[PDB]
């Protein structure tokens, strides 16, 4: 790139070859236009060995950086030490003034002690890397090793001439460098030119001699030059070039890669001391740099035009405002070395950095007024205490080497151990505050070679010469297997079921296809850079993709050819989105890029504001037809955590404990009714008690790091099993007072923890056994089932579900369009389904059903707020019976009640959530508690208490506890009856299709549906679960997601993502259009 | 967003943090 | 202040274009 505030041109480094080493050896060369140091690559480049250099004169100490910055220091006596604190780089001489020797504290603990008394040596701290510089007899000091704190040492070896023939990394390679008369010799050049780099060998001495035009040589990297010795090809570890450069006087005018990117540059003058005047990229912007005493305009080939202001001459130079294309101005303050001690954005937010002494930075103030205070050791420079935004702190105690060895945090301590002689820094035990204990193995490469988990179970990995992992083994011994190209990209990975997937790599490194063992592969097509052009599925579906000169997407094409819209403005943000429907959304953002109002497709425009940390602080959604406009706000904690979430129906309120775990989190509603739900956390952050409400509490029983093992309800226990990857195989549930367990469920696994059989016997003597076939693609092929029909599914290349066929049944065959819109009995473009299983489906302008009128005459009407949530339904039987629903939401778009009027009767049923997971159906006489499994959406057990209408005391009770984030005491418990316990028995997909009562009989079975997770039943209010994260609504027939409403009957959501083309090119698709093998728990 | 609990054509840890086409257009 | 100061500031940032 081109620096505004200097008018050079940077290359950053770029890494020709790194192999894997405890110390990693990365050969970067990097090129700046302003240093006039003729090196072994040309003028201006700077490669290992030459990088930084140093000069000590009688009066005064010279580093020369890598860029070729001079920077100065005073005399440098032996012994003595020097800080520069605009660098933050440490220089001490060896050998002693004349006093007695003393060996070396602090920082400079980790060199040699006999690089210490040596007076020709001279050691460089820069950050956490050792420089060790020795004068040589010629008088030039050069770099003789690199090593770290740890003692990685990185041996560089000089010849005559001054030339670094050989470099021997930590993990013992020897590398080879190669040098070749490319020019004749001139002032301050001998015309010697670094002509490539040779892996000599992988372990021992390296071979005394070398021919460099003998075959067979290991060539890590190669490079070609010019007839006047400029750098004009770079070739990889093949002999393809993978960079060109092209040169005037020595100024490099244009960079690229053979195909993919081209750069040209023009001079003022072609000199070090020359600027960039235009900068000019194949297929991209052409910025012209104007430069002015104190400011630099790059006008843009679009016509934007941004401002780089800067103060201060020569090294104190800093680059203080930025005046983007809009006028947006940016400020930055400085302190007197140079470093950044506050940020202002174009709102005029400022963020502040409090530094002192010499750790260059101590504390960090947020515009919100969030401080970070971080402690460094003065003597040592390293880490010692770490303290966030709420006051929680983390102590560091180090061992000689700098390692932590404990690290003391706000929930408990955790404890290292570096017992591994040869890698004194990585370490060989840890031990989590809980007190478990994990053994870890390193080998030559300071990778990691086996892992030992609390429990005893080893994983272990293998690597190839060059550290590139090739084999993982599992506890249960299955290898995952991987296959490099000699350039050292992933060309193969065979999984541990067998599957082998194959990827191929363009020349500019690129992935261009993945393929599996069958055949059928998906393709990648590229334009400029990284910037995707088309992808094609193995269905021959297509996404083509479209930017303009400034890398913006214009236009995506799906897979039916229809063509999704955008636009930006001059600071390269959506300021409008048109979908394949012709949903249009206008957007709109303050001076800080915030959006702060978002016009949708019906003229209804929706304002965010936000605090002074930039988060959420307020959305004003705007009143529609059936809704009064309405204001969410959100009021965070200083480390970001959610801490209320208000609404016009409900108030939810996060308590948070001294570690950060959500300790309370408590949900009032507009009407008084209060449903809190409680946690308890071990030191790793894993719930050991929850209570849902006036539900009795659940208290999960973990090893480890949060394995389930077991489960206390009332007088029921669940007991878990687990293999060796800690998957559940087994699990019972018994009751206090019966001898026999109620239920014994057993599972077995794929490989790729795919479930194979599972057995479920109840104790009343109903047997449910399972077993899954998949075919190569990991798709469920087949059920195996003696309680419901046998179901074989079938699948197009595409991944969709085509037919599924019962044992003595018709089959179920399904149509879809490229885009994946179900067709009746040729395309939907728009993804909008207005007609599926004899249904008619009317949309309004943002893509919401709001009309559902059937064959047979029944008429369903929605309607919808400004959030696009479903607040009202009227539901019109043929048999002319009537039936209104309504429902209320929370700040965060949670359903927290449902009022069905039915008949001239009003019947409301209120929700409790656990964050995503719907925990609670208050009914008028009945409050019904779910349990999910921890970490999931998969229904565990059910909990029936028979309950009445708080009295008026009572509720004002709860509410002053919820006030003060604190769980209402037990003794103020409701008269709730006692608690009716059932099992939810899933499938593989964690949809209920049987529920089991405390004596081990049925209470509710379901026969398994491909869309509907469940054939259509009577009362679909005994069990409403289906798939994870659905409800299914008995009045409306419609699956309640997370965010959005399900359509059984069509496979489909009622509503588009809101996440937009995030969630995926199809806003409508569920489950990617295979209900058989995913889900979607919060409708996303 | 879209757990594939059973296939790992693309849910699986491997098969999507191994992908350098998927793995560099997030950001 | 004087200890350690270079004679250029540094080309890191700010970067415009490729």
């Amino acid at each position: 790139p081109v620096n505004p505030m200097l008018g050079s041109k940077l290359l950053p480094e770029e890494v020709d070859f790194a192999l894997a080493a405890p110390d990693t050896f990365t050969f970067a060369r990097g090129y700046l236009s302003s240093n006039p140091r003729i090196g072994r690559l040309g003028r201006g480049w700077w490669l290992p060995g030459e990088s930084m250099h140093l000069e000590l004169s009688e009066d005064a100490c010279v580093l020369v950086d890598a860029q070729g910055r001079r920077i100065g220091f005073p005399a440098l006596a032996p012994g003595a030490q020097h800080y520069s604190g605009s660098e933050e780089l440490w220089l001490r001489r060896g050998g002693s003034s004349g006093g007695e020797a003393q060996a070396w504290r602090g920082r400079w603990a980790a060199v040699p002690a006999e690089l210490q008394t040596q007076e020709g040596s001279v050691l460089v701290l820069s950050g956490h890397s050792y420089l060790h510089f020795q004068r040589c007899p010629d008088g030039i000091w050069r770099l003789q090793a690199s090593f770290g704190r740890a003692g990685y040492r990185t041996e560089f070896r000089w010849s005559g001439r001054g030339l670094l023939t050989g470099v021997r990394d930590s993990a013992g390679r020897s590398y080879a460098l190669v040098y070749q008369q490319a020019c004749e010799p001139s002032e301050g050049d001998d015309g010697l030119r670094l002509f490539g780099v040779i892996l000599a060998s992988h372990d021992g001495p390296p071979p005394d001699y070398i021919d460099p035009q003998s075959p067979g040589l290991d060539w890590l990297v190669r490079y070609q030059f010019s007839d006047s010795g400029d750098l004009i090809a770079v070739r990889d570890r093949l002999g393809q070039v993978v960079r060109v450069f092209a040169w005037r006087e020595h100024m490099l005018v244009a960079h690229g890669e053979p195909g993919g990117l081209e750069v040209r540059y023009e001079w003022d003058v072609h000199a070090p001391h020359g600027r960039v005047v235009k900068q000019i990229e194949a297929g991209g912007l052409t910025r012209t740099f104007r430069y002015l005493r104190d400011a630099t305009e790059v006008s843009d080939s679009l016509g934007r035009v941004e401002r780089y202001e800067f103060a201060g001459e020569g090294g104190q130079r800093r680059w203080t405002a930025l005046v983007r294309a809009d006028g947006s101005r940016s400020e930055f303050d400085y302190d007197l070395f140079g470093r950044l001690v506050a940020m202002r954005d174009p709102l005029g937010r400022e963020t502040r950095r409090r530094r002192d002494g010499q750790g260059r930075m101590l504390e960090e103030e947020s515009p919100g007024k969030a401080r970070y205070r971080k402690r460094v050791d003065e003597e040592t420079g390293l880490l010692v205490e770490l303290e966030d935004a709420m006051q929680r702190r983390w102590t560091f105690e180090r061992d000689e080497r700098g390692n932590a060895t404990t690290v003391r945090g706000p929930a408990g301590s955790t404890r290292y151990a570096y017992e591994d002689p040869r890698l004194p820094d990585r370490p060989t035990r840890i031990v989590d505050p809980r007190g478990g204990e994990r053994r870890l193995e390193w080998n030559r490469f300071g990778l990691l070679a086996a892992l030992t988990d609390c429990s005893g179970q080893v994983w272990r990995y293998d690597y190839d010469n060059e550290g590139r992992l090739v084999a993982s083994s599992d506890p249960l011994g299955q290898l995952t297997r991987r296959r490099y190209d000699p350039l050292g990209q992933l060309i193969g990975l065979e999984l541990a079921d067998g599957s082998a997937l194959s990827y191929e790599y363009d020349a500019l490194g690129r992935q261009t296809r993945i393929a599996d063992a069958e055949g059928h592969a998906t393709l990648f097509s590229w334009g400029h850079g990284d910037l995707l052009a088309r992808v094609s599925d193995a269905g021959g579906g297509e996404l083509s993709y479209l930017h303009d000169e400034a890398g913006r997407l214009v236009a995506l094409t799906n897979e039916n050819g229809v063509q999704a819209q955008f636009r930006y403005d001059l600071l390269d943000r959506l300021v409008e989105e048109t979908g394949f429907d012709g949903r249009r959304q206008r957007y709109r953002y303050n001076a800080a890029d915030e959006l702060i109002a978002r016009e949708d497709a019906d003229g209804r425009e929706t304002t965010y504001a936000y605090d002074r940390d930039g988060r959420l602080a307020s959305i004003r959604v705007p009143a529609t037809e059936h809704a009064p406009a309405l204001v969410e706000r959100y009021r965070w904690l200083a480390d970001g955590r959610l801490a209320s979430a208000g609404g016009a129906d409900c108030e939810v309120r996060y308590t948070y404990d001294e570690v950060g775990n959500l300790r309370l989190e408590s949900q009032v509603h507009a009407d008084g009714w209060v449903y809190s739900v409680e946690h308890s956390h071990d030191a790793l952050g894993v719930r050991q008690t929850s209570r849902y409400g006036d539900a009795p509490p659940v208290a999960w029983l973990t090893y480890g790091p949060g394995h389930l093992h077991g489960a206390l309800v009332g007088a029921v226990e669940l007991a878990f099993e687990r293999d060796a990857l800690h998957r559940e195989v087994r699990r019972d549930a018994r009751r206090d007072g019966q001898d026999d367990a109620l239920f014994t469920q057993e599972r077995q696994h794929a490989p790729l923890g795919r479930l194979q059989r599972s057995r479920l016997r109840l104790a009343g003597g109903f047997d449910w056994q399972r077993g899954y076939r998949y075919d190569g693609l990991g798709q469920l092929v087949g059920i195996d089932d003696n309680q419901y029909p046998s179901v074989r599914y079938e699948y197009d290349l595409g991944g969709r579900l085509l037919a599924s066929r019962r044992a003595g049944a018709a089959a179920s065959t399904y149509r879809y369009d490229a885009a994946g819109n179900r067709l009746e009995g040729a395309r939907w473009a728009g993804n909008r389904v207005e007609r599926i299983a004899g249904n008619r489906y009317r949309f309004d302008a943002l893509g919401n059903l709001v009309e559902r009128i059937g064959a047979d005459g029944e008429r369903l009407r929605l309607a919808y707020d400004g959030a696009q949530r479903l607040v009202h339904l009227t539901r019109d039987y043929a048999d002319g019976t009537r039936l209104e629903a309504r429902y209320r939401y929370d700040a965060l778009s949670r359903r927290i009640a449902k009022v069905v009027l039915r008949d001239g009767v009003e019947q409301q049923v209120r929700f409790g959530w656990d964050g995503d997971r719907q925990c609670a159906e208050a009914f008028a006489r009945e409050l019904r508690t779910t349990v999910h499994e921890p970490g999931g959406f998969v229904p565990l057990l059910r909990l029936e208490q028979a309950c009445e209408p708080d009295p008026p005391e009572l509720l004002q009770l709860r509410q002053a506890f919820a006030a003060e984030g604190q769980p209402l005491p037990a003794q103020c418990v409701p008269a709730l009856g006692e608690a009716r316990i059932a099992f939810f028995h899933t499938d593989h997909l964690g949809t209920p299709l049987q529920l089991s009562d405390e004596r081990g009989q049925l209470r509710w079975q379901g026969v398994p549906d491909d869309w509907r997770a469940v054939a259509p039943e009577r009362q679909p209010g005994a069990q409403p679960i289906r798939f994870q994260g659905q409800y299914h609504d008995e009045e409306s027939g419609l699956y309640y997601n997370r965010y959005r409403y399900y359509l059984p009957e069509a496979g489909r959501y009622a509503s588009q993502d809101p996440l937009g083309l995030g969630g995926g090119p199809n806003p409508y698709a569920y489950a990617l259009n295979a209900p058989t093998l995913a889900y979607d728990p919060t409708g996303l | 967003i879209i757990p594939l609990v059973v296939i790992g054509a693309f849910a699986a840890r491997a098969a999507i943090g191994a992908a350098l086409g998927a793995g560099i257009e997030l950001g | 202040s004087a200890v350690g100061l270079a004679d250029r500031v540094s080309a890191c940032v700010p970067l415009v274009g490729k």
